[PDB]
């Protein structure tokens, strides 16, 4: 949390992965995966991709140093399908910073 | 490549509860889902929840919330339903079905009675012709009669006999099931080399032999 | 809830045939998956996402569709491919199953060859006296028996019980059971097992006397 932003909850988008067996997945497990992103701040970025980039390494990491401590473990395959979904989000984040 | 077995058939009393298992052998699949659905008198699927075994996510048909529990142990790759509260309505044949991207593999089933019935062991009757037979092939068979409850499986010189078997549905009777199962040789093999059914019932642990020799 | 809706619910195709079967969904679904059972078997995936066939599955079979629109094509229509298919999707929980096309394959006619056999002495001195009638292989299914204690007909103590179509001669098969007391069966001498089809002119005839 040092030099962060925490966005507000979102409404987890569907992601579509091109198999039945990878959408059941993603749609029956994502209630693990995070609905808010954590962010560095708009100003320090040149452009929207950099700040996506990060947006997504950082969330990720706050969310897995956060769930191993309740007592949660996440697959290979999680980690994933958690950078696709945290993708959208963030993606979402920088949207609304601008409007 | 992995091999599903499911547990054998249970016989439960009305308003108990049974437990049947379900394991992945030789899975080198870490993660993968598990179905289970539900069969009855032989005809229509319906899904009743599904696992993913490491770790964790359970998910349940509306419809069977409060009559199947679902879980795992990794500490011997068995997945277990608790059918809870049992009526006849729950008698049927439970499935277990391995997924895993493109390979499925479905277990044997495990067939539910829910009855009050004992557990009759079956009398096994050998079925020989008359004064006289032969065509060109002839036929023996054998009868299994008065057993509760299902399954039996006839086996055929341990299932070295396989041309020419037909084992058929066991019928219901006055609380008892009773089948039968026909095998056709040539001529010239019976009585010459010797011909036996071999009648097993998981459930009164019965596995009977029968020579067939001629009346 | 999406309620898969299979058509048509039983179907008989020629060998060789191209065979459609459908599957209608009430809601839009993203992929849909097909099982094939034979009776005894378990249920096996056939067909997965939609196009892809499952591991061993023949060629000759194929799977399309879109949306609420869903099918299944055997281009060849083969003996082995006599079973029962199902769609299943899985766009919402509850992952709903359809009610299943039974599919069977035309052959050419044929008898059952008709047998006929005694009591056991393990059965007779258990208590008992069960006679039995195997009718095998025969095509079409369309069978009945008759059963004869010296000339009378008898219903209420017959067992009958019929196999599905065989995948490899592609033929059904029968067995019915006369089901007496060592009181009533001692009684009587001579028994006959008596079946009809299409096959013969006359109804096919088996029967013994107490001898052998």
């Amino acid at each position: 949390l040092g030099g962060y932003m925490l966005g507000s909850a979102m409404s987890r988008p569907i992601i579509h992965f091109g198999s039945d067996y990878e959408d059941r997945y993603y749609r029956e497990n994502m209630h693990r995966y995070p609905n808010q992103v954590y962010y560095r701040p708009m100003d320090e970025y040149s452009n929207q991709n950099n700040f996506v980039h990060d947006c997504v390494n950082i969330t990720i990491k706050q969310h897995t140093v956060t769930t191993t401590t309740k007592g949660e473990n996440f697959t290979e395959t999680d980690v994933k399908m958690m950078e696709r979904v945290v993708e959208q989000m963030c993606i979402t984040q920088y949207e609304r910073e601008s409007q | 490549e992995v091999q599903l077995q499911q547990s054998g058939p249970e016989l439960v009393k009305p308003g108990s509860s049974v437990k049947i298992s379900c394991k992945a052998s030789r899975n080198t699949f870490t993660d993968y889902n598990l179905d289970w659905v539900k069969q009855s008198h032989g005809k229509t699927l319906e899904w009743i929840g599904n696992v993913y075994p490491n770790n964790g996510v359970t998910g349940y048909n509306q419809k069977f919330r409060g009559k199947a529990t679902l879980t795992v142990d990794k500490s011997s790759s068995t997945a277990y339903m608790e059918l809870h509260s049992l009526t006849s309505e729950d008698s049927a044949v439970y499935y277990c079905a391995l997924y895993y991207y493109d390979v499925s593999y479905w277990g044997q089933g495990t067939l539910v009675t829910v009855s009050s019935a004992k557990t009759t062991p079956p009398s096994v009757y050998p079925l020989a012709p008359g004064s006289a037979a032969q065509t060109n092939s002839v036929t023996l068979g054998c009868l299994v009669k008065g057993y509760f409850p299902e399954p039996v499986t006839v086996t055929w010189n341990s299932g070295s006999l396989s041309s020419g078997v037909h084992t058929f549905p066991a019928v219901l009777q006055s609380d008892l099931y009773t089948l039968s199962s026909s095998v056709t040789v040539p001529s010239s093999t019976w009585p010459s080399q010797s011909v036996t059914c071999n009648v097993a019932h998981p459930a009164s642990s019965t596995a009977v032999d029968k020579k067939i020799a001629p009346a | 809830q999406i309620v898969l809706t299979q058509s048509p619910a039983i179907m008989s195709a020629s060998p060789g045939e191209k065979v459609t079967m459908t599957c209608s969904a009430s809601s839009s679904v993203s992929y849909m998956h097909w099982y094939q059972q034979k009776s005894g078997t378990s249920p096996k995936r056939w067909i997965y996402d939609t196009s892809k066939l499952a591991s061993g599955v023949p060629a000759r079979f194929s799977g399309s569709g879109s949306g609420t629109s869903y099918s299944l094509t055997i281009s060849s229509m083969e003996a082995e491919d006599a079973a029962t298919y199902f769609c299943h999707q899985w766009r919402s929980n509850p992952y709903t199953f359809g009610g299943g096309t039974k599919l069977e394959i035309k052959r050419a006619d044929a008898a059952p060859t008709v047998s006929i056999f005694p009591p056991s002495s393990e059965q007779l001195t258990g208590g008992g006296a069960s006679v039995v009638c195997f009718l095998n292989n025969f095509y079409p299914k369309d069978i009945n028996v008759k059963w004869k204690i010296d000339g009378s007909e008898r219903q209420n103590g017959v067992l009958n019980s019929w196999t599905d179509q065989d995948s490899k001669d592609s033929t059904y098969s029968m067995s019915s059971t006369l089901t007496l007391t060592k009181d009533e069966y001692e009684r009587h001498n001579s028994y006959t097992c008596e079946a009809t089809h299409k096959t013969s002119t006359s109804p096919i005839v088996k029967s013994f006397n107490r001898n052998e």
